[PDB]
């Protein structure tokens, strides 16, 4: 079902695109792991350190 | 002068930083391998690089 | 809006090895826009001179034998690619090496044309051992821009089907090492601006400072449409 | 809110008490920010003094962690609701749905030491949009009104300063209604008496002439905590049990 | 022993550097110096292995 | 900058007594008692003392000579 | 050494367009296209609201008695407004809206220099009819992300604490991708054609920007020509 949705989107079946460095512009050989994940910031702040 | 952080005193700060040895010791340090010495580099931040 | 101008450049120099440019100040990603730029340009877009072809005469192979040589024809080829040469008002030129006897075959025994100037005549091409050693080669040096490997260039005349020429990698790069570095520059009350430090080396067909102004003109050239 | 959750997002909102829920359905009539006036549908509208409900939202306050909590109005004007829907948003909630953080385009590639095992690398776009920022509204207690040494008054007699400090200390000597206090300024004025043993004979005589309280009451106010630069939003005052304050 | 052993990130860096395979652009040519070898891959006219 | 101090070990390799000696020399440099002889490269006195010992021009031998030399200069 | 040249800036939409450069040489268009990218993301004179002194607001931690949104929110929606200036770098406006309705960005005291890209951008939501919210918006021009944080250090003693500031992000540009491919001309093996696919917020014109940004590269070539 997962691969089916990457196909149901204009996204790569793999989910690994070959990127171009913002500090270079070359292909990171062997498509790299890319996509969204839900982040979560903790309540640990540097002003309390 | 340092009350207003005059750019002047920062150059004087430079003079007392260029080749001034510094000692770095962590807290969770139980063994002597947590104590070394370094050289300063002016960093615009909050954490010790 | 207010812009800032690049100034203070430390030309740290050591004879012919390296010059290290220290320029201040830079901003958020300016040590990159500058560094990366020079690198690709000094690699596949920089004019220079180097050997493209080397017809010995009889033996057109690298793994054979030539009586009177302590090296192998292979080692000979490597030194040919590393020979520092520079012409002025000529594109392609072929020279001749006529050496005999026991001794280091330096870059001085070749025929010096009115444009072909070996910057390092001391550069020993091949080592020639004992007695006879009748070696004579026909070398082709050419002007180009960048680096032409023989891997991508499979010559359409005497290498597609025949032999009669050898295929080396013409090094048209007047440099040797491109290592740019980013390090925090510091404006008094201000924040961490950057300082581009460029460890750059050149062979001898050009010296550090000349090379800097050179590509500078070519940058204005490729920025001529707007700036 | 997490795009790919498990379906308990609204379930957090409904089983928690961070979002103001509705106990009856109906067209909202006057929604501002601190108030949400509701008109209830007759099918479930009480035959007891009609039925117009109200939901009061906490607006930028503090917590245990001294972090900000604000019930954000999710319902606009002229929009009906159901007996079991939301009106506000507690902290870290989107349409009631549990919205802790935010999801971004995460990648996994070694790239110039900014990712050594624990080291993380993030785009400056985050703080350039200010998507991940918190608000720390802090509470600092103040004491006044009679210390056995002498009945205390708020500000009243304030020495050791000029009038520059009083630019935000009104006709009560108390801090403004939204000041930019920094470094080491003073929040509220606090006065306290001094001492017998310390007064000199060349100031015992001058003391009994230039008034009843010449060099007795000093300035020992509650000052802006050393090392903070924020903004005073709300003042929680407690007048003397029986006698009012003065004006503020 | 020189206590500091490349942990993980730096190890993989040099691991993808010195490594051998069978298929690679340019596999077979000759260079008279590792210096032009530097200017050979920073450009990318041949593979790293 | 200074990569190692192994060259100091080549001359005076006590690793600790080194600290003592050169430190006192740096203090005569602070108090106007004296001044250096080896030009500093923005290096404050600590690093300057390091250079002096690695080359081996001003070691414990010479420092004690300086001590007794000052004694003839203060006495007479 | 053929000079470079662009073609008509293909305007597909008002927000994003694409330029195309035919006269490129091997390598240049690649590294220079990356070099331009950094420039077209840094040295760009953007416009950002800095100081907004609101009517009944002493601090952004309050809500105007008559609005649906929160003042903090409204300030972020002010950063959501794309505005252009032509003569002066700075201008103070005044929002005057009253009546129940999504406050569009065209009710402000409209100066001839102030230029909204879309007057339909709702800043706040009025829910009452007797509430006339007014607010002076001091917007100016600079480049790169310049926050009010770094600017409150001078402060100029901002005693009038009814004046609530906001972070000035001066960046018009958005998403920059460059499409390098074989440039097909009949007199050459293959050149390079840089099809710069760009996204903007809609404030500064692309051509204005690229000649202006190339002039900033000219500034950044100054000392590179100087030895």
């Amino acid at each position: 079902e997962i691969k089916e949705l990457l196909k149901l989107g204009d996204l790569p079946t793999s989910g690994q695109i070959r990127l171009y460095d913002g500090r270079t512009g070359e292909q990171f050989e062997r498509p790299v792991t890319v996509g969204y994940m839900y982040m979560l910031k903790l309540n640990h702040l540097v002003d309390d350190k | 002068m340092v009350e207003r952080e005059e750019a002047v005193v920062w150059d004087i700060l430079d003079e007392v930083i260029r080749e001034h040895p510094v000692l770095l010791n962590r807290a969770p340090t139980l063994h002597r391998l947590g104590i070394q010495a370094f050289e300063p580099v002016l960093i615009e931040g909050k954490a010790i690089q | 809006t207010e812009f800032l101008k690049p100034r203070l450049v430390d030309i740290e120099q050591v004879s012919s090895t390296h010059a290290k440019v220290t320029l201040e100040p830079l901003e958020r990603g300016f040590g990159h826009t500058l560094g990366n730029a020079l690198r690709r340009i000094l690699l596949s877009s920089m004019p220079g001179c180097a050997v493209t072809e080397v017809e010995i005469d009889g033996v057109l192979h690298e793994y054979s034998t030539k009586e009177g040589v302590q090296e192998d024809i292979l080692e000979i080829l490597l030194n040919l690619k590393g020979l520092a040469v520079r012409v002025q008002g000529k594109d392609e030129v072929i020279l001749t090496l006529n050496k005999s006897g026991i001794g280091p075959v330096t870059a001085a025994d070749i025929t010096h044309d009115g444009d072909v100037e070996i910057v390092k005549p001391q550069h020993v091409i091949c080592h020639l051992t004992d007695e006879n050693a009748s070696i004579s080669m026909r070398i082709k040096v050419q002007r180009g821009r960048g680096y032409v490997p023989a891997s991508t260039r499979i010559h359409s005349e005497e290498d597609e089907r025949p032999i009669g020429r050898l295929l080396v990698d013409a090094c048209y790069s007047p440099v040797e090492r491109i290592a740019y570095n980013v390090e925090a520059a510091r404006v008094e009350q201000r924040t961490d601006l950057d300082k581009l430090v460029i460890e750059m080396e050149t062979n001898g067909t050009i010296d550090p400072e000349e090379a800097i102004r050179r590509a500078a003109t070519i940058l204005a050239e490729q920025l001529e449409a707007f700036v | 809110k997490p795009l790919v959750g498990t379906g308990m997002e609204r379930a957090v909102a409904v089983d928690s008490g961070v979002t103001a829920v509705a106990k009856r359905g109906g067209v909202v009539q006057y929604v501002d920010a601190s108030r949400i006036v509701i008109k209830v549908n007759e099918d479930e509208m009480y035959p007891g003094e009609a039925g117009i409900d109200i939901y009061n939202l906490t607006k930028y306050t503090r917590s245990n962690q001294n972090t900000c909590i604000n019930q954000m109005p999710c319902v606009s004007l002229g929009e009906p609701v159901e007996r079991g829907d939301v009106l506000a948003d507690g902290p870290s909630t989107d349409l009631g749905e549990l919205a802790l953080g935010q999801n971004m385009r995460v990648a996994f590639m070694p790239w110039n030491g900014y990712n050594f095992e624990d080291s993380i690398l993030v785009s400056e776009r985050v703080v350039q949009e200010d998507r991940f920022t918190t608000i720390h509204i802090q509470e600092l207690a103040c004491v006044s009104r009679d210390t056995k040494l002498g009945p205390e008054e708020i500000t009243a007699d304030i020495p050791n300063v000029g009038e520059a400090a009083l630019s935000k200390l009104d006709e009560s000597g108390i801090v403004y209604i939204g000041a930019e206090v920094t470094g080491g300024d003073i929040l509220v004025g606090k006065v306290t008496p001094k001492g017998e043993t310390q007064l000199t004979p060349e100031e015992k005589l001058l003391r009994a002439i230039f008034g009843e309280k010449a060099s007795d009451v000093k300035d020992s106010s509650l000052r802006v905590p050393n090392g903070v630069s924020g903004t005073v939003i709300d003042v929680q005052v407690f007048t003397r049990d029986g006698v009012e304050k003065d004006k503020r | 022993e020189p206590i500091i052993v490349p942990s993980q990130d730096v190890v993989l860096g040099l691991y993808y550097m010195t490594r051998d395979c069978v298929n690679a652009k340019g596999e077979g040519m000759v260079l008279t110096g590792p210096k032009e070898a530097e200017r050979l891959y920073r450009s990318g006219l041949a593979s790293l292995h | 900058a200074r990569v190692t101090v192994q060259d100091a070990v080549e001359k005076i390799g006590n690793r600790f007594d080194l600290v003592l000696v050169a430190a006192r020399r740096a203090r005569q440099m602070q108090v106007g008692g004296k001044d250096p002889l080896v030009p500093e490269e923005n290096d404050k006195t600590t690093v300057i003392a390091l250079r002096e010992i690695e080359e081996g021009l001003i070691n414990n031998q010479i420092l004690d000579v300086r001590e007794r030399q000052e004694q003839q200069e203060q006495e007479a």
